[PDB]
């Protein structure tokens, strides 16, 4: 024979398949996956930040403070809110909430939260208080939304309301507000004695006049009447300014307000997970470098790009024999 | 491949080679065994680490929050917002699935040209010394022990002290003896 | 000296392509990933045929036009067909509350039925035979089809308290309107109450609307206004109407079933009796190319749209010069 | 990028070539005549295919409903719209035109190195029983007839039996 | 001892570097950014058109005729709005205008602009049309809205205003108007004498009818009152129509108005600064020809893409050693 | 590189040559010096130049308007457009940065691809009349003066007028 010198190049059992431009299924020594595919399953903190979860609650239920939705206990901070798909508790009196969607964007990401007693029922000594509605039960015992005050005629009395409260504390005040909207002229009276009437809200922005609709309408929860709740942001040391004559829904609880961020609604069935993450999927949180993931489209956080992808696989080796 | 070593002259890569990525294999009186070559090989690994890195560390990553605010009455703008996330999904998707097609060509290329620079700078060295035998080997005309092969592997082959006896066994085979 | 030579194939093509490096570079083969050929007419979108409206607007056909002729009955379409600036869109002028909306709900439709749900037989104590010369059919004067102008009947109008249940499966879509009049005058003559209203209430709906009386310009060579309002009726809920004049009744609802979304094409041209699965306004497209240059207005699944004349993928080898 | 082969040492392609990319011609006793060479020519006809239908089958589309919905009073949501339309016609319209552009320089030197590595196949076979002439031809000191032109187009090259009578032939050049 | 001839490459000494997909920090004999990053500080004409700058108004105040609000002059033609990030002039009498934003958009880029009397003070015989406030000053005197007429009662009398107007200029014609809420009663009865008024504007197409809020608000300006304005485009040989018993506050000047062009409004402190651009951003204009910059994100003109980059450095010479 | 040139069997570019991206370098009996190979490098200007133009004159520009035109009450509308602005410059900002790192690979290997093919130009003339050193240089047998190595740098070599000089040589040093 005769002395030999080859060159050659490295083997080994791997099965790894890669695809190129030109060609499909080709085996390399050593390949490496660009596409995030697992996710822990839980929900987590954002950053540190506890998510707000309304278990069986809506926002405007949660807000408003149903008879059977306070399960919860203060949060004072929250950096997403998570929302079942369909709540139960939502609006226990059949109504509507004013600008509700762009509340709960405003509500997503919240720096700061409290509620605080702004207006006690004390505050109504010619009106009565114990407006109670058997589509808002607590414990089956008909009731009422815990941070608004049904006022109702005294004595076949109703004086014209014309208070105000002055936001003396250093933050922002939540308020909501009401007005009834009754079914006939002579419910009107019984509840009011009022048939015409009014309510007149006013800030340094806000300058409302409400009326009532009296008609007949489907029942809902039982119930033909209809709440209409409205709310504003009070700045410091501005004042609120209610002038009614009945078919006011006056507010006794407001929340303290600090936003420096924001965030959105995130809809998911799943409970919290005790965990920290930088992107949260409905689904699961995700820890990942990658630039790439198909996990799931309606993310919060810092997130790779979603794509509609099973493999992104890089070769890092060479081909294979 | 764009090279012609890879699956081209050299066919096949080597089970036994374990140390590296390319290198060498040599047979002589004493022996034979299999070496490689760390220089190409560790700039090989750090290019293709670099390239993975490259690919991942020029992401650019920032805080959003997607979800679906928009009510029965803002079909309109939930439609946009639809055609929007439906938009870079696809456009994501065919730049990811289409970066790692191109990619994927040139890293195996890219071990191709290494290879055959290799084999080029293996070829000059011996020149009529060696037969090139088109498979990626090269067989001696003379005599080349172990500290001949590691002059070949490190570049300090000496042409003229083997030219000599290289000389003489063309002429043997030459002449049909 | 016998000789091989190594070499490669060259033929008669011109096809030019361009490289990063290199323009006008001529190939032996090349292929085209850019769409641009199109049908040129309006066709089926997955076997579903389109909504075209001729003469009419949405609001006009919806409302039922006289001077729409009343062509047909769909009972599904995937998109609606508009031209531009349609003839017949308000016979007597007004507004359609939250008109695109309404237009963006009906684009696709999976059932569609027009329904009788109160007759104007329902009206003993009002006169329903209100007509008008801007909305004239044949010449002479005439009224929406599916709406009812109710005025006032032994100079009396009494208050009227109506509701209708969806008894049937399928949701209901109801239009209704109230009628902005002239003055005081032209008040007491067409509903002798001064002071009206409308109500309208469902499980949802909550609305209370009110004539504006006051003077303003002439259109349709009228200065009176209709407003017209809508709403979703879900099964077994019932709307509840009340009203002491001003009130334009409904008489044909329309039962409805969604099942996805679509938009409106504002397109000048007719049926082309056609199945495509990407539709233009100036004609439909079939291709698998990934781009297309035809037009950004398109309903279906189509290429990427992009502002380029040609796509050209070298296939072949570098041409050589005839020799 | 260039491998050299192309409109390189080998100036200019074969109309005469018209079952193949790549190909050989031979001139010896016999006569002459070309030969596609079959198995670069599928490799290349694979590949060049396999790009085209990668880059459009790797495009997802999915169904949208492009129109003009919005009022009046909404122009600015409408310009939303024209930002977020005009924006993916750029990204695609710059991806798509530089694909093309940087795809052609890739395909054209495809070819052009599986035509550099025929010639090194047939070189590598041929060794020192021919001499190349530097045009992308080889001029063979021994007697090469047809049978011997097919083996060098297809592996089987016998170069022992011709070692003695093309080493006589190199010596006999004077 | 033999002759040599030797195959070779260009090197000097250039240090500048460059980034490849495998290698960093490869020094190149010849390298070209690709990357905009410089601007000229100024604020610049847009394609031959100059820019409408509110020195210290905001686009309301302009167009109401705030006595703040120095003038101007009359610019006919302007490419785009800049306006200052707070301005400090506004509506000075309280309150809001409708639509404000999609009026500012349609505002944003105008072919020709002149404002117009409309309807001059001697149309008002039987009303008073010297109401000033002292929230809107002028040279420290109480004055009003220069476009607009505060029309209150004259001889212990308002009578019912039936007033119209034809568009008899061949131009768009955008009218200003509103409405003015008064704080209680008394108050309402001191400036008009009727209890219960409204405001009924209509055209070809706009049907509007507003009533007063008379209601307690917080103070702004030093005035718990509002006045809340609307508009409308009266086309070519059209006829909008006032109607009113009081609260009203007239059109005075109107504004005739062409448009074939869309804009937007940009917020920046600048000056201008009599130069010439294709492409402005807040703190200065861009002529580059490259595809990409990082100068600023609101952007108005044919610019580049914007990128979150320090330099795009396209290598075109050799490897240097 | 991908080809063996640049930083490889040539190693490293020379300072004393002034024009020209490419070219070579002589030394005889008579002198040395520099002498470039004007149509490589021209050739090589204009791919380069011709690069770097389609990445700058394929972008498509338009006129638009960014601002910022929503109210307090519309803060879910601006997300929509700020998702929409992060989005394009987050796929601006990717595609912008590859393409750089990967057309500057291409035109490092594009400057290999040429030294290569200019260095085979000069061995194919050349052939056995000269010495490769695997250095980018070759050792003449044949005493190349200045107008012979004119010659190969124009690509004139008569290689029968040294044929016998070099191998004379050839024989001394075997
Ligand atoms: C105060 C009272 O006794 N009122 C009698 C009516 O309740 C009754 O009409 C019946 O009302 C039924 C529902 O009654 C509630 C409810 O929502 O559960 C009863 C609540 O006490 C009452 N709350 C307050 C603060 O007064 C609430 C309210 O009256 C209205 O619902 C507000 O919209 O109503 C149920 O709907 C029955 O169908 C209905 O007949 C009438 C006639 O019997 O007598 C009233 O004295
Ligand atoms: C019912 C009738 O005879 N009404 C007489 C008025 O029509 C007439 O005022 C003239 O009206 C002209 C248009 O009249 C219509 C129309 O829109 O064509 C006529 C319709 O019959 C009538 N329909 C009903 C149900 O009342 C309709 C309606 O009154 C208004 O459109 C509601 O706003 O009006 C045209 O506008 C003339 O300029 C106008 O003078 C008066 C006085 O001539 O007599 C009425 O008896
Ligand atoms: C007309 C008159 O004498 N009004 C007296 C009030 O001015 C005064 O209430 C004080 O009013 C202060 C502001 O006064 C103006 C203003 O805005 O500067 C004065 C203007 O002349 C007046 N304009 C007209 C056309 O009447 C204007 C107007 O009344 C309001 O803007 C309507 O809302 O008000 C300031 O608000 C003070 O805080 C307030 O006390 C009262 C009580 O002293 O007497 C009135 O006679
Ligand atoms: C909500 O309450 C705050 C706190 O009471 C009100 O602000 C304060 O208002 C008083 C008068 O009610 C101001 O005092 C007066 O100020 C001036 C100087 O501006 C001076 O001339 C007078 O002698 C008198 O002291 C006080 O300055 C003012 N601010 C503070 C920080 O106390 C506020 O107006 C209330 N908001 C509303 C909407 O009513
Ligand atoms: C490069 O290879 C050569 C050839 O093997 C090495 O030189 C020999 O080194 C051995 C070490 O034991 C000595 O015994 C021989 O005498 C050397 N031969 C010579 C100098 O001709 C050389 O050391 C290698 N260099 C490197 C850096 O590995
Ligand atoms: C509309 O009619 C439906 C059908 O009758 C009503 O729904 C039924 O109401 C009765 C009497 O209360 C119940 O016993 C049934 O269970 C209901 N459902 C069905 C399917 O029959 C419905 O309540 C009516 N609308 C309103 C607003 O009351
Ligand atoms: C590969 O080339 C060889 C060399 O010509 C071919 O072998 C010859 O085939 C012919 C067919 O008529 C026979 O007459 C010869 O005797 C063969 N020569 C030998 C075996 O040395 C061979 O057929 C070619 N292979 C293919 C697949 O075409
Ligand atoms: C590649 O492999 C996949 C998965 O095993 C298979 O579905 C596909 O058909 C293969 N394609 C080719 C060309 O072999
Ligand atoms: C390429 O050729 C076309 C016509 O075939 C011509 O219009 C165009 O200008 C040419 N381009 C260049 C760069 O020469
Ligand atoms: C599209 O054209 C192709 C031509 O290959 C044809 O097979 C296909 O049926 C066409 N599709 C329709 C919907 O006409
Ligand atoms: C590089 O060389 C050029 C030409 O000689 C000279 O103009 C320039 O100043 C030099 N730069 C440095 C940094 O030495
Ligand atoms: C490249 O150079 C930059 C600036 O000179 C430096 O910050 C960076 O660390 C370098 N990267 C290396 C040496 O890998
Ligand atoms: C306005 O005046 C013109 C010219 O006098 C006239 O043709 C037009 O009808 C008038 N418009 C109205 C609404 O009166």
């Amino acid at each position: 024979p005769g002395d030999q010198i080859c060159i050659g190049y490295h083997a080994n059992n791997s099965t790894e398949q890669v695809d190129t431009i030109m060609e499909k299924n080709v085996t390399v020594t050593h390949a490496q996956d660009i596409l995030e595919k697992t996710h822990n399953g839980r929900l987590c903190d954002l950053n540190g930040v506890k998510p707000l979860i309304l278990k069986d609650c809506s926002v405007a239920g949660w807000l408003l403070g149903n008879p059977m939705c306070d399960e919860f206990i203060r949060v004072p901070e929250w950096s997403y809110i998570v929302e079942r798909t369909n709540p139960a508790n939502d609006l226990c009196y059949p109504g509507n909430l004013n600008d509700y969607e762009e509340l709960k964007h405003l509500l997503s990401r919240i720096n700061h939260f409290e509620k605080t007693l702004i207006i006690p029922k004390s505050s109504w000594p010619n009106h009565e208080t114990s407006g109670v509605s058997a589509a808002c039960p607590y414990q089956g015992v008909p009731s009422f939304f815990r941070n608004v005050v049904w006022l109702t005629k005294k004595n076949d009395a109703y004086p014209t309301i014309k208070m105000s409260y002055n936001n003396t504390n250093g933050e922002d005040l939540l308020i909501l507000w009401g007005i009834h909207h009754s079914n006939n002229a002579a419910e009107q009276i019984n509840l009011y004695k009022n048939p015409t009437t009014y309510v007149s809200v006013g800030t340094s922005t806000l300058n409302q006049r409400l009326v009532p609709k009296i008609a007949t309408r489907s029942q809902v929860n039982g119930l033909q009447g209809r709440m209409d709740f409205f709310w504003t942001i009070l700045k410091p040391n501005d004042a609120i300014h209610f002038e009614s004559n009945g078919n006011f829904i006056a507010p006794e609880y407001a929340y303290k307000i600090v936003k420096k961020g924001d965030s959105t609604i995130m809809k998911s069935e799943m409970e919290y997970g005790h965990c920290n993450t930088k992107c949260q999927t409905p689904i699961g949180a995700i820890n990942s470098s990658m630039p790439f993931h198909n996990i799931h489209p309606l993310t919060i956080g810092e997130c790779p790009k979603y794509v509609k992808s099973n493999k992104l696989v890089l070769a890092t080796g060479l081909r294979n024999s | 491949g764009l090279f012609g070593a890879i699956a081209g002259f050299i066919e096949g890569g080597w089970q036994g080679m374990v140390d590296g990525w390319y290198g060498y294999h040599h047979s002589n009186e004493q022996g034979s065994g299999y070496a490689a070559d760390r220089e190409s090989t560790q700039k090989a690994i750090d290019g293709v680490t670099n390239k993975v890195n490259s690919i991942i560390d020029k992401m650019n990553t920032q805080f959003e929050a997607v979800g679906r605010e928009f009510n029965n009455l803002e079909r309109r703008i939930e439609n946009l917002n639809k055609k929007m996330e439906d938009g870079f999904l696809d456009v994501w998707t065919y730049n990811a699935e289409l970066l790692v097609l191109m990619e994927n060509e040139r890293t195996l290329d890219f071990h191709d040209s290494n290879v055959k620079n290799l084999y080029d700078k293996v070829r000059l060295q011996l020149r009529d010394n060696a037969k090139e035998l088109g498979n990626g080997c090269f067989e001696f005309y003379h005599k080349c022990d172990n500290e001949c092969m590691e002059s070949v592997r490190n570049g300090t082959y000496d042409y003229p002290q083997y030219s000599e006896e290289a000389r003489l066994k063309r002429e043997e085979i030459s002449s049909g003896r």
